[PDB]
RNA sequence: CGGGGGGAACCUGGGGAACUGAAACAUCUCAGUACCCAGAGGAGAGGAAAGAGAAAUCGACUCCCUGAGUAGCGGCGAGCG
RNA sequence: GUGGUUCGUGGAGCCAUGGGGGAAUCUGGGCGGACCACCGCCUAAGGCUAAGUACUCCGGGUGACCGAUAGCGCACCAGU
RNA sequence: CCGCAAGGGGUUGUGGCGUGCCUAUUGAAGCAUGAGCCGGCGACUCACGGUCGUGGGCGAGCUUAAGCCGUUGAGGCGGAGGCGUAGGGAAACCGAGUCCGAACAGGGCGCAAAGUCCGCGGCCGUGGACCCGAAACCGG
RNA sequence: GAGCUGGGGCUAGGAGUGAAAAGCUAACCGAGCCCGGAGAUAGCUGGUUCUCCCCGAAAUGACUUUAGGGUCAGCCUCAGG
RNA sequence: AGGUGGAGCCUGGGAGUGAGGGCGCGAGCGAUAACGUCCGCGUCCGAGCGCGGGAACAACCGAGACCGCCAGCUAAGGCCC
RNA sequence: GGGGGAUGACCCCAGGCGGUAGGGGAGCGUUCCCGAUGCCGAUGAAGGCCGACCCGCGAGGCGGCUGGAGGUAAGGGAAGU
RNA sequence: CUUGCCCGGUGCCGGAAGGUCAAGGGGAGGGGUGCAAGCCCCGAACCGAAGCCCCGGUGAACGGCGGCCGUAACUAUAACG
RNA sequence: GGACCCGGUGAAAUUGAACUGGCCGUGAAGAUGCGGCCUACCCGUGGCAGGACGAAAAGACCCCGUGGAGCUUUACUGCAGCCUGGUGUUGGCUCUUGGUCGCGGCGCGGCUGGGGGCCUAACCCUCGGAUGGGGGGACAGCGCUUGGCGGGCAGUUUGACUGGGGCGGUCGCCUCCUAAAAGGUAACGGAGGCGCCCAAAGGUCCCCUCAGGCGGGACGGAAAUCCGCCGGAGAGCGCAAGGGUAGAAGGGGGCCUGACUGCGAGGCCUGCAAGCCGAGCAGGGGCGAAAGCCGGGCCUAGUGAACCGGUGGUCCCGUGUGGAAGGGCC
């Protein structure tokens, strides 16, 4: 009443990561970017990365979130100039 | 003549007049989770769609 | 839970009175009879807390 | 959450506007100062505020909501059943 | 003096089942059904309450509608109700 | 220890009983659902009782019922 | 041969282009099965529920069972009930507000848009229930 | 001769008998036959009718004692905004 | 932005198949073997995507079959019989 | 779909129209119940037998021969089609 | 003619002193209502059956009845180890 | 002796239909009917078997229906029978030891338990010649509950995958690769991890700068320990991988526990349920002077519906009212 070996076979299951909301769209206080979950969102766009330069997501409101290094957790803000004065 | 899982009408289950019908959240919790707290505030009620429909019908007519 | 006398233990801890608990999962491991920290029953706010049970 | 047999209790849903008006036919009989308890839509009087109580009138029934009875005091009486 | 033998269907008692549903199947269901037995009648069944329920309210038994697919029974599942 | 009851062992009663103990005659004695106080109901452990519902062998009436492979299978020396 | 005459009937000599017919099939002429031929029987129905759509009677809408009236036999009275008239909640209970809670952060709802009965239908449940099909179990 | 036999009977069909293969039990008993549950269930198999108009399918994905079923999605169609 | 023109979105009733293959290509396995299978991108067939072609050949190249027998241009493919 | 439809219909052009499960709309005959101020037929009910008018159609009408008695509904209803 | 070897498990036969354990007796004690006598339960220390555990006997009772290395063996188990 | 020719009689399964040639090719891959071709008059009777995938029969061998039926054992359950405690119509007489509570003990006391005896009036049997005797006898038959054995029988069951059924494997979840570059996809295609754990890898406030290589000296000759230079961090992070990334998650020390209740605007993935994230609002703390961080961990695995029940809190229900059994809520 056991299992055997030889056999590696040995399927793998599911994920599901995303840019969800990519560069430069309708901003909604929502899941910003993902690569790691827990993560910890940040302030407006990011544009640190294991990469160089920088992106920007012409949307602003609360916040949105990090992946934990991948994508390159939010702080240069940028609300977008479709944030002055109504 | 009609009647209904009388049973989930019991248990989960009762709709409002805007013609829908809700049962409490149902996470885990009420077995096994020494788990959390917060996750605690997780059990308030759960709205399934779609289906709601066997539901609601099947109970149909007294709620 | 998956009760395993391994020291995989659950427990929890009362508050002065404060009255009720609240959740906590341990091993005997380390520190036995060793379980204190604070909170809040229903009981106004904090309390001391003892874990054992 | 169900019971092992049946026992239960009572009351019933009886409102303001709804009445003022609906009631406003009740004119036909106790409408002029009025001693409602119709006898027409229901079983059990209760009184729900929302509306603007009126008809200045003194209800012979089991109860109602705050502003309701508050409303009441707007132009009218509030009795209750049996004993209160 | 009475009985016993009948008799399509219908009646109460005596005894009394698997299929099948539960998408298995042991609980459950079909049901107290189908069948067999006894026996009453032209109708039997039942029938003036140590009853029902709770408004100090109701009252024979029966049957039709309604109560109600409600109160409720349950590997709270199929259903029964 | 089973029944019936909506009750499938259940907080589970009433009535009915398979075995064993085996009370009272009106301040008696069951009952209103474990039990208990108080209230309220009822008076058992014998009997008779037409009428209101069920059923068609029989006779009649009527048919958005049939017409000879349909209707009962069998319209006439057929349960032969 | 022209009882519908200068247009058609019937039969074919040639040539010209052509794989039958049904079920189940990725795919079929079929060599996969179905059927020899003709005539008649022979297969999505009824009931109670519920469900949307529609034809229409009042918006509070609507009727049990029964009582009476009945060549034809003529319907008419019957108001227990039941769905809408707020809902929100395990409940107490409150109530156009309410439950969680001790907090003005959300869930359900308010906001009338209002049904209801019936008729006729596409369907859904109980039904033997689209129609026949087996090996088997159980009673006498 | 555990011989063949006529005539008379006894047992019986979840039970009989059986010098015993599951044999024989009114010519196919691995549990007889008739009537009854009953038109048992039957993801399987067929079978599934008069014309015509309009558009136009899938043969994937998710969970199943589920894999030749079916739930929910995805692709169809009609009514209104 | 939109030349387009006729698909789109929500609510709601009724569905069917819930297992297909064939070809090109990019991958998996496989003896880079099979009209092998296994995932993908487009097409293809769907018992009529019926006709042309390649002799014949769903199917690969061209083609979208409302109907008009004794019209006209071409596609792909052909023009000694 | 849209430009005016008087009830028809007529004109443009847009615009397709191959289609099994399967979805929506429209029509056809079959035996019956109306006889919505309806009745034909011995110089034929009806079925039969045969056909070069009417309809996309499923059917109609109508004329010739047969055969002994029925039944048709101009319109709505029903169903063992 | 001759049936040998094993009762660790199994069936059985015997044992019954000891563990266990059902219904049950039998009381500590708690509980509900109780103005109170009372009035219902939960109840446990100990005594308590076969059975099972444990001791033995049991094979024409079920059943089972070893492995490899070395050694005279000019070569091979073997007489031995 | 049929078969054959005559006279007399006169069936039968199967069959859509048919005037049914060979070829070599083809199609669903073994064709008279489709293409090209070659032979090719119309019919018959006596024959000979090859093809018409001939006839017989909706394969018995196969697999598939969470079909059926028979036998088997340490399959599941249950009954028949059998053993068995207490109880009853199963009555008397005596011999006895044990418990117990009360007043190691003994005396007594109620209590009650074990047991040994002919009898005997039930019961049964007995008979043997009649109803009386005889034998047994409190048994037992036998009734009720207990418990036990119990395939003797009765009823169900004994999965899926499966490039044929079985044996073999394998089913959950975490990562890589496969995915063709958004997301995402089979394969019994590749390889590898998990059903832990850590109370301190927790929260913050305060400090640190890795592996390694080279050069110089104790106990040291791989491989430390210190001292001096070189360093897109290749070490570092409890665990598998992969991303991360020292600025640090990463290495110490200070106090501290929010490893919070009430909630959550608003999104990720999604047919379902799940799964997962999260500013900010309030109560109440902790860390810092403070600007702020804290709703466990660097993450992505460490998993489970709903019912069936336990228990600590409620004081919501409590089936005539007062309550409690019991129930709902946490």
């Amino acid at each position: 009443a056991h299992k055997k070996g030889v056999g590696s076979s040995k399927n793998g299951r599911d994920s599901n990561p995303k840019y969800l909301g990519v560069k430069k769209f309708g901003g909604e206080v929502v899941k910003a970017g993902n690569i790691l979950v827990r993560q910890r969102g940040t302030k407006f766009k990011a544009g640190q990365g294991v990469g160089m330069g920088r992106d920007h997501t012409l949307f602003a409101l609360s916040d949105g979130k990090v992946v934990f290094i991948n994508k390159g957790k939010g702080a240069r803000f940028i609300s977008i100039e479709a944030a002055q004065t109504e | 003549p009609k009647m209904k899982t009388h049973k989930m009408a019991k248990r989960r289950i009762k709709i409002t007049g805007t013609g829908k019908v809700m049962a409490f959240k149902s996470g885990k919790r009420h077995q096994n989770t020494g788990k959390s707290g917060d996750e605690i505030r997780g059990k308030g009620k759960g709205f399934v769609l779609a289906k709601a429909e066997w539901a609601r019908m099947k109970l149909m007519l007294p709620r | 839970a998956k009760d395993g006398p391994r020291i995989i233990v659950k427990m929890e801890s009362s508050a002065g009175t404060g009255f009720y608990y609240t959740t906590t999962k341990n091993r005997r491991n380390t520190q036995a009879k060793l379980e204190l920290k604070k909170y809040d029953p229903v009981a106004k706010k904090h309390v001391v807390f003892r874990e054992k049970k | 959450f169900k019971r092992p047999q049946k026992v239960q209790e009572e009351a019933a849903t009886i409102d303001v506007r709804e009445i003022d008006e609906n009631v406003t036919l009740l004119a036909a009989d106790d409408v002029a100062e009025d001693v409602r308890d119709v006898a027409d839509d229901a079983d059990y009087v209760k009184v729900l505020g929302a509306g603007q109580v009126r008809h200045e009138l003194t209800l012979i029934a089991d109860d109602f909501s705050e502003g309701a009875r508050e409303k009441v005091e707007g132009a009218g009486g509030s009795v209750e059943l049996t004993d209160l």
